[PDB]
């Protein structure tokens, strides 16, 4: 069926059918995440080291988390989620422990995917990292990512609002080197989104979703 | 109480200087939980402020937690270490005793100090001599207290008795005591008593 599959076919029930209007970026993230994990033999045969980090960004509400969760569920790999706020709400000295745990658990269950949602809230711009705790957490994250090179079949995905909001040290070789940009959709994309969302509403007979898609620009 | 292996080990403790200053103003009471001590209220005589007990967490950070209902008493203790003198015979003890004449008010058991026990314990040595034997029978803390309570010997006689029983130089004092009139009356009545 679908997703390793009424039996064969609430954030673990999202697939590629719940996303519309982002074919290009979806293809990029898929070819960057699935192939290293689903088919690691290609890279062994061709003798290359696939990049690990992936950094998505775009305006809020563009479905970054939706895409990450959909890719994780479709790949069928051990998925570990890290939220910037909830990591940064822990008592002093516990955020680093949470990061170390997350990464150790991900490593021990390879293949795995680590999704750091809203990474700009735990590794913000170096100017905004005013405080001992901010520096300690940023350093812990950098150490964990640097020490992951030995780890294999583990991919880290980070989502941020803008490229200039995270610490510049996270955008180097051996770190979030690949980048993806999500933009507002076009008329076809908006029509697809409308069809996705209004697939359960009791729409009246006189609905012109095409007209709505035409009228709704910048949404 | 007994150690982890099932023995009769002994432990020594001492309460801190703030627990000592906390109980004086009441402010503490025992709780149904053995390890935790309760806290009293702000009555019209005793005024109890908010009590915080400070602890350090596993991350090396001190954390203050309000404990009005009850707090552990481990913050009100300091632990000492006990021991016994090395087997090397230093003999700095004040008494070669603690095995003999019955102790203090143990009337519940058969240990009842009385003239018969003296007649059976401290009379054969006083009827023979062997001043060393008499000295090692006379150096019992509880025996000294008992004979003092008997009040047969006058204060000076008892002072020379204690200094004969506790001082490393006792020959002359022991001879003076055994020759003293008070001791002679004591031993005579003890012999006559049955
Ligand atoms: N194609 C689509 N693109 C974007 N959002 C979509 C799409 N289809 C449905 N949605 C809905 O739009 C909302 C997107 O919210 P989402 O949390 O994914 O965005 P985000 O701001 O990028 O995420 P986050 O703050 O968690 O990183 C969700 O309701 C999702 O169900």
């Amino acid at each position: 069926g679908k997703k390793r599959k009424n039996n064969l076919r609430n954030m673990n029930e999202v697939g590629y059918d719940d996303i519309g209007g982002c074919r290009k970026q979806m293809a990029q993230i898929r070819e960057m995440v699935e192939l290293p994990l689903r088919h690691p033999q290609l890279f062994k045969a061709i003798g290359i080291k696939p990049p690990r980090g992936v950094l998505m960004y775009g305006p809020p509400g563009t479905g970054k988390t939706l895409m990450a969760r959909a890719v994780a569920n479709e790949t069928g790999a051990f998925f570990f989620l890290i939220n910037g706020p909830e990591v940064m709400s822990k008592m002093a000295g516990e955020s680093e422990s949470n990061l170390r745990k997350a990464f150790e658990e991900a490593e021990k269950n390879a293949p795995a995917i680590i999704f750091i949602d809203e990474i700009d809230s735990i590794a913000p711009k170096r100017d905004k990292t005013n405080g001992e705790v901010e520096r300690r957490v940023v350093s812990q994250l950098l150490t964990l990512m640097d020490g992951m090179k030995a780890r294999s079949n583990v991919v880290v995905i980070a989502a941020t609002n803008r490229p200039n909001s995270i610490d510049p040290a996270l955008r180097r070789f051996g770190r979030f080197d690949r980048e993806v940009d999500i933009g507002i959709p076009d008329a076809t994309g908006r029509l697809e989104v409308l069809r996705i969302h209004t697939k359960n509403m009791k729409l009246a007979d006189d609905v012109d979703l095409e007209a709505l898609a035409a009228e709704t620009h910048g949404y | 109480s007994g150690n982890l292996e099932g023995e009769i080990d002994i432990s020594s403790y001492q309460v801190s200087t703030e627990a000592e200053a906390l109980v004086t103003a009441d402010m503490i009471s025992g709780s149904t939980f053995p390890s935790m001590a309760y806290i009293n209220d702000t009555t019209d005589e005793r005024y109890v402020p908010e009590i915080f007990y400070m602890k350090s967490n596993e991350y090396g950070i001190t954390v203050k937690e309000n404990a009005k209902p009850a707090f552990p008493v481990d913050y009100l203790l300091v632990t000492l270490t006990h021991g016994f003198p090395n087997t090397d015979t230093e003999t700095n003890s004040k008494f070669v005793s603690s095995t003999g004449f019955p102790w203090s008010n143990r009337q519940a058991m058969g240990q009842s100090q009385d003239y018969q026990e003296l007649k059976k314990y401290l009379f054969n040595v006083a009827s023979s001599g062997d001043f060393n034997l008499l000295h090692e029978k006379i150096s019992n803390f509880h025996l000294l207290l008992y004979i003092n309570s008997l009040q047969i010997l006058s204060p000076d006689e008892w002072k020379l008795l204690i200094e004969s029983a506790v001082k490393n130089e006792w020959e002359e004092s022991l001879l003076k005591l055994v020759s003293s009139a008070g001791w002679q009356t004591l031993v005579m009545i003890l012999q006559e008593s049955g």
